């Protein structure tokens, strides 16, 4: 019984949980259409030449 | 696809052309780097709710 009966320990247990993201985007793009004599010519990023 | 028409002549000669090119390139990285630390005798849990 003296054994059994003891003072047990008491705590206290701290969790700490963090968590971060990042982002980054860059879009470019040139998209033109030129007619000389005859020629019609499209460039775009889709669809080449 | 040639065809003859031996009822009409066009005049002269016509070529109308056309013209179409693309290029495409890609590249997609996903890399994960997981830590965990643990005793040599571990157990699982069995919570699984």
């Amino acid at each position: 019984v003296p054994q059994l009966d003891q003072v047990v320990p008491q705590i206290n247990v701290q969790v700490r949980i963090q968590e971060v993201n990042e982002r980054a985007l860059q879009s470019l793009g040139l998209n033109w259409r030129a007619t000389f004599g005859g020629f019609n010519v499209a460039v775009s990023g889709g669809t080449g030449l | 696809a040639a065809t003859f028409n031996p009822t009409q002549s066009f005049l002269g000669f016509n070529i109308f052309p056309t013209l179409t090119a693309l290029e495409t390139q890609g590249l997609t990285r996903r890399v994960y780097d997981g830590n965990v630390t643990m005793q040599s005798g571990q157990r699982s849990l069995s919570a699984t709710g």
